[PDB]
C-alpha cells in the first residue's frame, strides 16, 4: 500500500542531479519514473552507525509525517538502496526521504539583488509563512531555526517551510567554520543568544520577523559573526535588553555576561520609516525582545497586514527569466 | 588554496560622467571626465583640452560635482563611490608637483535601507550649504557642509514619497529646497520640500504638487533669473514655478528618449538635450519681462542641432564646443555653428576619443601571421556598434570597423579567411505593415545577402498584433573579411528570432567547416523562450548556405565544439549532439540539473556550466556510457556573468556584482561529498562587469619566450571597456606579492583615504567578505611609480620562502626587477 | 496517508509467533516480559513515561510482523527503547542501555544479545523503522487521562484518587495487547471507567452534564459499554493471575 514506507527502492526515482548537500548525506533532484513528478531525495547514511539513525533526521521524519499544510513541505515517502533479502544485518544501505521539489530558495532570489518584491507580493508571502507556522505550532511542532535558505518557494508563488531537520548546507575542505550556523545566527532570537532557556514558539516568530524586514530591504537586518556583535546590532535597533522592557531578562544566564555596548533606545520605527504602516506595526510586534510579549503566529495572521490578504489572489512574484543577457 | 593574479591591460574607456568647474586653476575652467575608478582632469583651450592630471580611485565613481563654498578660492570636488565612500578633494600644485588632497572623507552607508531603483543621486545646494544624497527608498540623507564636518557625518530625513525618480536643488529659493519627481500608483507628480539644517526635517515647499507625464525622467534646475524647474519626459517638456506652468510637446522628441541635459547658458536661456538615437537638441527659453522689470518665461522651444554619439553626459566648453561623453560609443568634441552646413546640420565633429564600448564578445586571432595575437572585440551599441582590433606592439593600436548596428557575438573561421559576427538592428513598425530601418547598417550593406526561409515555426496560430511606432530587433549573421573587414554576406534570421550563440568548427567525419548559430523565438508574451533553432551554415564561394536545422524547445544560449560533437545549452537542459553522415544533428545525451545554463566552457571531456543563480557546475562526458556525469557543483548562489576554465582543477567566474571568484576541486578527498563540492578558494571584487572570458595574450613571443613567473593567460572584456588579464601564480610568488601589497597599502596614499582592502573586498549587497586568492596586479605595478624613499620603506624587513635560498631578503632594486617583468605580460 | 495500527482480538491467534508453534499463553508471557523489560530498563535510566510507552508500543507492534522465535525479545525491547529515546527527545546512548540491560538481566537472558550486544541492537534499528512503517508518532492514554480529568470538577481528593488509580491501570495495560486493539483515547476512558467502579464513584456528577449517565460520550464519541467492559476485564485478568491485587 501507499502508507507502508520503507520498502520501495530508490531504483524507482531517476536522479537529475545533486541540488544540495547535507551533514548525513546529499540532496538530489529526481523524477519518479511512474508518476512523472519531480521530487527531492534526502540521503540518510547510517553506515557510520556511531549512534544510529540521526536524531536530526528523525525529527524531520516525525514532524513532517503528519503535517500536510500547503505552506509546509511534505514528505511523500522513504525509499532504500538495493537491499539483500538474505539478512539485513549484512545490509548497510542508506535511506532516502522523498520530498516535493521546490524551484528556488528565498536566499537565492534575494542574492541577485535584481528581483523586486512589491507590498502585495510580501503579503502573499508572509501569510503563507505564518499560516504554516500556526499549523505547526498548534500541532506542538516548532521549527527551531527559520532561515532564508529554509524558505523554499516555487515559480508560481506558493511558499513552503523546510529543513526542520537535516539541513541542506555542508561545509568542506577549508572555509569559514559552521557557515550554515553563521546564517542561523542572523535569525536567532535574543533570548537564545542571551541564554539556552527552553525552546519557545517565539524563537520561530522572531526569525520570521527578521525575514519580514529583509523582504523590504533585500538584505538581512542583523548580520554578525559572533553572538555579542549580533546582540549589539539588535540593540542598536530594538533597544538594549533591560528590565524596563524585559521583566525576566535577569533570569537569562548571560544577561550580565553579555552586554550591549550601551543602553540603546528603540529606533525600529525610525530606521524602517520607509515601510508601510500596516507592515511596520507587524515588524514592531514581531521583534519584541521578551518572548511572552512577542506576538504569536495566529496574532500575526490577524494583523492588518495579513488579515485581509486574499489567499485566492496568488499574484505570482516577478522573477527574471529573460534579459539575463542584460543592458 | 589557489593563487592567481589580475591586471588591467586597457583601462576603462567609457564616460560615466562629466562636470566642468574651476578646480585646478581658479582662473581657468576645468573639465573633469570620469571613468570607473578613474578620474581625468583637463583644462579648456580654444583648440581642445590640455590634460592636467589623471588619478586612480578605489571605488566606482557614482557622484561627481564641483562646488565652491564661501571662503574658498577654487571649486572643490565631491565624489561618492558605489560602496558609499564619500570624500571632498582639492587640487594642490606645488610647481611641477601635483597632489590631490583629501579634505574630508567617510562612509555614509546605512545599516538598514532599501537600494533605490533609479540609483544613487547626488546634488549640492547652490549656496553650498549641504550635500543631498538619495541612497535608499523613503530616506533623504544630508551632509551639512560645515567647516568642522571633516568626517562627513550625516543624518536621514524621513521621506514620504518612496519611489523617487530624480531630485535637484532649486535655484533662487530663500530656503534650500529639493524638487523631486516621484511615482505613486496615481501616476507621477512633481513635489518640492524645504530642507532645514536647524530642525533636521522637511518643511512645506512652495508648490505642493503638480501632475506630470507618466515617464517624467529628468529634473532641470533652472538658474536664479528664470527660477523654477524643468521636467523632461518622453513626449513633453514642462516648466513649473508655482503659479506659472509651461508645456511644450514637439513631435520630434517623441521618436527617441532623451537621457542627458546641460546648461549651455549661465543665465539659462539655452539648454542641451540628447536622445538615444544620438540626435542633439537645443532647449530654448524665451523671456518676457514684466513692466516692473521682472522676467517671466514666455515659451519653451526645441531645435534640432544635429547628430552626436549616444551621450551619457554632455558638457559645454564655452568655446562653442561641447564634449559628448558616451558609454555606448566613441566620445567626441563637437562644434555648434550658428550657420547650418549644406546638409542642414549645425554640428561638426572635431576630435574622436576611442571607446571600447561594451565588449559583448571578443576573440583572439593572429590575423597578420605575426605569431603574436590580435584581439577583435564586439564593441558598441545601436549606431555606435563596431569591431575593434587591438595589438601590443607604449600604446595599444585600435582599429575601429563601423557597423552602425549592435554586435552580439564573434567567432573566427580561418578556412574562410573571415569572421562570423552576430548582430541586431532596430527597425520600427511602419505604415506598410512591415518595418523600416532608422539608418543603413552592416546587415543591409552586405555585398550578398540571404533571408531565412525556415517554416519550422510557420503554423504559429498565435496573436502578435503590430502597433505603428514600436521597435523590433532584426538579428543577422555577418560574414566579414579578415583583411579588409568588408561585409561579405548577411543572413537575416526569422521574424522575432534572436541570435544568441555562434561557433565555427568541423563536426564528426564531415570535412566542411561550418558556421553554427543558436537562436531563440522571442515573443513579448513569453517569460522564457520556448522555441529555438540550431542552424548549420557553410560559407563557400561568397555565399552562405543552410546545411541543416534542428528545432529545440527553448533558447540556445551557448554552444561550443566538444571533441567533434556539438555541445549546446537549451534553457535548463545541457545537450550533446552528434553530426551524422546524413548531415543532421542527433542527440546523444542530456543534463537537466540547471535553472538557466547561460554559459558553457570545455576542456577535454570536462565541461563548466554557468547557471544563472547556482554559480558553476563541473560536468564530464563519460564516454564508456554515453552520458553526462556531475563531478562537482559550487553550492553558493552567486549570479553569473561569464565563466572560464583555468586548468583541470581551477575554474574562474564573474558575478553580476562585479566580483571575480575561483572554485577548485577537493582533489579526490576521501569523502564523496567533498569531491562533489567546489570550494570558493578565490574571491575578488574587480569593479567591472565581465561579458566575455577568453584565453590568450597579445604579447609577442618570438619562440617560447617564457621567462615569466606568471602561468597562463586569460583575457576578459567589460561594459566600460576594460580589458583585463587573469593568470595563476605559485604559492611562493603569491605570498611574496601579497606580503608586498600589505606593505604598499601602508605606504601609498589613496585618493579619498579609501582603504584598499575594503575596495577589493567581495561585496554583494547582502554579504561582504575579505578578498582572497587574488593579487591586485594594478597595485603591484604601482611600485615602479612611487618615490625612492617609499620604495625602500616597502622592501624593509622583507622575507622570502621557497626561493633560491629558502630564507632571504630583497632590496628596492630587487623588487623593481620583478615588477618590470610582471609588466611584460600585457 | 497513515497506516492502521489496530487489530481484532481474534486476529492475535495468527501472529507469526503463534503460527511457528508458539501457544497463546507463551506469546502473552513474552509480551509482558518484553514490556516490563523496557519499562524497568528505562526507569533505571530516568526516562519520561511517554518514552517508556513509545518504546513499548514499538515493541508490541513489532511482534505483529515477526516471530519471537526469530527475534529475541530483550534485544528488540532495547532497540525499541533506544529509538523511542530519539523520537520522544529523551535520547540515551546505546551503550548505556546495554549497561542497564545487563544489570537487570541474568546470564542466560543476556545471552540473547550475543557476543556484541551493542551491534545486535544497532543493527536491528534498520528493521524496526521499516516494520513500524516509519510512523514514529504514538499518542498514549496518559495525555487523555489528564485532558479529561481537568474537565472534572468536584472533590479534589476523590478525583485525584481516580486519576492515580487509572494511571496505574495505564501502566499495567502496556503489558497487554490492548495497545494494539483500541485507540488510546478509549483506553484513558476505560481506565477512568474502571477506577470509578472500584471506588464507587459516579463520574457523571463531576461533568458539565451531571445527569448524562454515559459520562464518557462527551470525551470519546461512539464507544459502547461493550468495549469498556472488555478493556477493563483484560486489565483486571492480569491482577487475578498475578499475586498483585487492585491498588485501591
Ligand atoms: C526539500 C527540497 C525540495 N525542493 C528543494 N529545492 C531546491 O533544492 C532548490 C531551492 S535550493 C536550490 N534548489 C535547486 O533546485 C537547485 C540546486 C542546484 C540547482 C541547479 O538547482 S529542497
Amino acid at each position: 500500500t501507499e502508507s507502508d514506507w520503507g520498502k520501495r527502492c530508490v531504483d524507482k526515482f531517476d536522479i537529475i542531479g545533486i541540488i544540495g548537500e547535507g551533514t548525513y548525506g546529499q540532496v538530489y533532484k529526481a523524477k519518479d519514473k511512474d508518476t512523472g513528478e519531480l521530487v527531492a531525495l534526502k540521503k540518510v547514511r547510517l553506515d557510520n552507525e556511531k549512534e544510529g539513525f540521526p536524531i536530526t533526521a528523525i525529527r524531520e521524519i516525525k514532524i513532517l509525517r503528519q503535517l500536510i499544510h500547503r505552506s509546509v513541505v511534505n514528505m511523500k515517502e522513504i525509499v532504500t538502496d538495493k537491499q539483500d533479502a538474505l539478512d539485513f544485518k549484512k545490509d548497510k544501505g542508506a535511506f532516502y526521504l522523498v520530498f516535493e521539489y521546490m524551484d528556488h530558495d528565498l536566499m537565492g532570489l534575494l542574492e541577485s539583488g535584481l528581483v523586486h518584491f512589491s507590498e502585495d507580493h510580501i503579503k502573499s508571502f508572509m501569510k503563507q509563512l505564518m499560516e504554516g507556522l500556526e499549523y505547526c505550532h498548534k500541532k506542538n511542532f516548532l521549527h527551531r531555526d527559520i532561515k532564508c535558505s529554509n524558505i523554499l518557494l516555487n515559480n508560481s508563488g506558493q511558499i513552503k517551510l523546510a529543513d526542520f531537520g537535516l539541513a541542506r548546507l555542508y561545509n568542506s575542505e577549508e572555509s569559514r567554520p559552521y557557515t550554515n550556523k553563521v546564517i542561523t545566527l542572523w535569525y536567532r532570537p535574543p533570548e537564545l543568544l542571551l541564554g539556552e532557556e527552553r525552546y519557545t514558539p517565539a524563537i520561530d516568530v522572531w526569525s520570521c520577523g527578521c525575514i519580514l524586514g529583509e523582504l523590504f530591504t533585500k538584505k538581512p537586518i542583523f548580520q554578525a559573526n559572533l553572538e555579542l556583535a549580533q546582540l549589539e546590532l539588535i540593540s542598536r535597533l530594538c533597544g538594549s535588553p533591560c528590565p524596563a522592557v524585559w521583566p525576566d531578562v535577569i533570569r537569562l544566564p548571560y544577561f550580565n555576561t553579555m552586554k550591549p555596548k550601551k543602553q540603546y533606545r528603540r529606533r525600529l520605527r525610525e530606521e524602517f520609516s520607509f515601510i508601510p504602516s500596516a507592515a511596520l506595526d507587524l515588524l514592531d510586534h514581531m521583534l519584541t525582545l521578551d518572548p511572552s510579549k512577542r506576538c504569536t503566529a495566529e496574532q500575526t495572521l490577524q494583523s492588518d497586514f495579513l488579515k485581509d490578504v486574499e489567499l485566492s489572489k496568488m499574484a505570482p512574484p516577478d522573477l527574471p527569466h529573460w534579459q539575463d543577457c542584460h543592458e | 588554496m589557489s593563487y592567481n593574479y589580475v591586471v588591467t591591460a586597457q583601462k576603462p574607456t567609457a564616460v560615466n560622467g562629466c562636470v566642468t568647474g574651476h578646480f585646478t586653476s581658479a582662473e581657468d575652467l576645468n573639465l573633469l571626465i570620469a571613468k570607473n575608478t578613474r578620474l581625468e582632469i583637463y583644462v579648456v583651450t580654444a583648440e581642445g583640452l590640455r590634460p592636467v592630471k589623471e588619478v586612480g580611485m578605489y571605488g566606482k565613481i557614482a557622484v561627481m560635482e564641483l562646488f565652491r563654498p564661501k571662503g574658498e578660492s577654487k571649486d572643490l570636488l565631491f565624489i561618492l563611490t558605489a560602496k558609499y565612500n564619500a570624500c571632498i578633494l582639492e587640487y594642490k600644485q606645488s610647481g611641477e608637483s601635483i597632489d590631490i588632497i583629501t579634505r574630508a572623507h567617510g562612509n555614509v552607508q546605512d545599516r538598514i535601507g532599501r537600494p533605490s531603483e533609479t540609483g544613487i543621486i547626488g546634488i549640492i545646494d547652490p549656496e553650498c550649504r549641504m550635500i543631498g544624497l538619495r541612497l535608499y527608498d523613503g530616506l533623504f540623507k544630508v551632509i551639512p557642509l560645515d567647516r568642522d564636518n571633516k568626517e562627513l557625518k550625516a543624518f536621514n530625513i524621513r521621506l514620504e514619497e518612496l519611489h523617487v525618480i530624480d531630485v535637484k536643488f532649486l535655484y533662487g529659493c530663500q530656503a534650500p529646497t529639493i524638487c523631486f519627481v516621484y511615482q505613486d500608483p496615481q501616476g507621477r507628480h512633481v513635489k518640492t520640500y524645504e530642507v532645514s539644517l536647524r530642525e533636521k526635517e522637511f518643511n512645506k515647499g512652495p508648490w505642493k504638487q503638480e501632475n506630470v507625464e507618466a515617464e517624467a525622467s529628468m529634473v532641470i534646475a533652472v538658474p536664479e533669473p528664470f527660477g523654477g524647474a524643468i521636467i523632461i519626459g518622453q513626449e513633453s517638456i514642462t516648466y513649473h514655478n508655482g503659479d506659472k506652468y509651461l508645456a511644450i510637446a514637439p513631435p520630434i522628441i517623441k521618436q527617441s528618449t532623451i537621457v542627458c541635459h546641460n546648461r549651455v547658458d549661465p543665465n539659462g536661456s539655452r539648454y542641451l538635450l540628447g536622445d538615444m538615437e544620438g540626435r542633439l537638441f537645443m532647449l530654448l527659453l524665451e523671456k518676457e519681462e514684466q513692466m516692473d522689470g521682472t522676467v517671466t518665461l514666455k515659451d519653451l522651444r526645441v531645435e534640432l542641432l544635429g547628430e552626436t554619439s549616444i551621450a551619457e553626459c554632455l558638457t559645454y566648453l564655452d568655446n562653442g564646443v561641447v564634449f559628448v561623453g558616451s558609454r555606448l560609443g566613441d566620445s567626441q568634441l563637437v562644434k555648434l555653428n550658428v550657420d547650418s552646413n549644406e546638409q542642414g546640420s549645425y554640428v561638426v565633429a572635431m576630435e574622436t576619443f576611442t571607446n571600447l564600448g561594451p565588449i559583448v564578445d571578443m576573440c583572439v586571432v593572429d590575423l597578420e601571421r605575426q605569431g603574436q595575437g590580435q584581439l577583435v572585440t564586439c564593441s558598441g551599441a545601436f549606431k555606435e556598434g563596431s569591431l575593434r582590433i587591438i595589438r601590443n606592439g607604449q600604446k595599444l593600436h585600435i582599429r575601429t570597423v563601423p557597423l552602425y548596428e549592435s554586435p552580439r557575438k564573434i567567432c573566427y573561421q580561418e578556412v574562410s579567411q573571415c569572421f562570423g559576427v552576430l548582430s541586431s538592428r532596430i527597425e520600427v513598425q511602419d505604415t506598410s505593415g512591415g518595418t523600416t530601418a532608422l539608418r543603413p547598417s552592416a546587415s543591409t550593406q552586405a555585398l550578398s545577402s540571404s533571408v531565412s526561409s525556415s517554416k519550422l515555426f510557420s503554423s504559429s496560430t498565435a496573436p502578435h498584433e503590430t502597433s505603428f511606432g514600436e521597435e523590433v530587433e532584426v538579428h543577422n549573421l555577418l560574414i566579414i573579411d579578415q583583411h579588409t573587414f568588408e561585409v561579405l554576406h548577411a543572413h537575416q534570421f526569422l521574424q522575432n528570432e534572436y541570435a544568441l550563440s555562434l561557433v565555427s568548427c568541423k563536426l564528426g567525419k564531415d570535412p566542411n567547416t561550418y558556421f553554427i548559430v543558436g537562436t531563440a523565438m522571442v515573443y513579448p508574451e513569453e517569460a522564457e523562450p520556448k522555441q529555438g533553432r540550431i542552424v548549420v551554415f557553410q560559407y563557400s564561394d561568397g555565399k552562405l548556405q543552410t546545411v541543416a536545422e534542428k528545432e529545440v524547445k527553448g533558447a540556445v544560449y551557448s554552444m561550443v565544439e566538444f571533441n567533434g560533437k556539438l555541445l549546446a545549452s537549451i534553457n535548463s537542459t545541457v545537450r550533446l549532439y552528434e553530426w551524422t553522415t546524413e548531415k543532421e544533428l542527433r542527440t546523444e545525451c542530456n543534463h537537466y540539473n540547471n535553472i538557466m545554463a547561460l554559459y558553457l566552457k570545455t576542456k577535454g571531456d570536462f565541461i563548466l556550466v554557468g547557471d544563472l543563480m547556482r554559480s558553476v557546475l563541473l560536468l564530464a562526458y563519460k564516454p564508456m556510457e554515453g552520458n553526462f556525469e556531475e563531478i562537482a557543483r559550487d553550492f553558493n548562489p552567486n549570479w553569473m556573468s561569464a565563466v572560464e576554465i583555468l586548468d583541470d582543477d581551477n575554474f574562474l567566474g564573474a558575478e553580476n556584482a562585479f566580483n571575480l571568484f575561483v572554485c577548485q576541486k577537493d582533489s579526490a578527498a576521501t569523502t564523496d561529498e567533498e569531491r562533489q563540492h567546489l570550494q570558493e578558494v578565490g574571491l575578488f571584487h574587480l569593479g567591472e562587469f565581465v561579458n566575455v572570458f577568453c584565453h590568450g595574450s597579445l604579447v609577442m613571443q618570438n619562440l617560447g619566450e617564457t621567462s615569466t613567473p606568471t602561468q597562463g593567460s586569460v583575457l576578459f572584456g567589460t561594459v566600460n571597456g576594460m580589458i583585463g588579464l587573469v593568470t595563476s601564480l605559485s604559492e611562493s610568488w603569491y605570498n611574496l606579492l601579497l606580503d608586498m601589497q600589505n606593505r604598499l597599502n601602508k605606504v601609498i596614499k589613496s585618493v579619498g583615504k579609501i582603504e584598499h582592502s575594503f575596495w577589493r573586498s567581495f561585496h554583494t549587497e547582502r554579504k561582504t567578505e575579505p578578498a582572497t586568492g587574488f593579487i591586485d596586479g594594478d597595485l603591484i605595478e604601482s611600485f615602479l611609480d612611487i618615490s625612492r624613499p617609499k620604495m625602500q620603506e616597502v622592501v624593509a624587513n622583507l622575507q622570502y620562502d621557497d626561493g633560491s635560498g629558502m630564507k632571504r631578503e630583497a632590496t628596492a632594486d630587487d623588487l623593481i626587477k620583478v615588477v618590470e617583468e610582471l609588466t611584460r605580460i600585457h | 496517508t497513515k497506516p492502521c495500527w489496530y487489530w481484532d482480538k481474534k486476529d492475535l491467534a495468527h501472529t507469526p509467533s503463534q503460527l511457528e508453534g508458539l501457544d497463546p499463553a507463551t506469546e502473552a508471557r513474552y509480551r509482558r516480559e518484553g514490556a516490563r523489560f523496557i519499562f524497568d530498563v528505562g526507569t533505571r535510566l530516568g526516562l519520561h513515561y511517554d518514552t517508556l510507552a513509545t518504546g513499548i508500543i514499538y515493541f508490541h507492534r513489532f511482534y505483529m510482523f515477526h516471530s519471537f522465535k526469530q527475534f529475541p525479545r530483550y534485544v528488540t525491547g532495547a532497540c525499541c527503547l533506544f529509538l523511542a529515546g530519539k523520537v520522544e527527545e529523551t535520547p540515551k546512548k546505546c551503550k548505556d542501555i546495554i549497561k542497564t540491560a545487563r544489570s537487570l538481566l541474568n546470564d542466560v537472558q543476556f545471552g540473547q544479545f550475543g557476543d556484541d550486544p551493542k551491534e545486535e541492537v544497532m543493527v536491528l534499528e534498520r528493521i524496526l523503522l521499516q516494520t513500524i512503517k516509519f510512523d514514529l508518532q504514538v499518542e498514549h492514554p496518559y495525555q487523555f487521562l489528564l485532558k479529561y480529568a481537568k474537565q472534572l470538577k468536584g472533590d479534589k481528593n476523590k478525583i485525584q484518587k481516580l486519576v492515580q488509580m487509572a494511571w496505574t491501570f495505564v501502566n499495567d495495560s502496556l503489558c497487554t495487547t490492548l495497545s494494539l486493539q483500541w485507540e488510546p483515547e478509549i483506553i484513558a476512558v476505560a481506565v477512568m471507567y474502571l477506577a470509578g467502579r472500584l471506588c464507587k464513584f459516579e463520574i457523571q456528577e463531576w461533568t458539565s452534564k451531571p445527569m448524562y449517565r454515559r459520562w464518557w460520550e462527551q470525551f470519546v464519541q461512539d464507544v459502547p459499554v461493550d468495549v469498556l467492559e472488555d478493556i477493563c476485564h483484560q486489565i483486571l485478568d492480569l491482577y487475578s493471575q498475578g499475586k498483585q491485587q487492585m491498588p485501591h
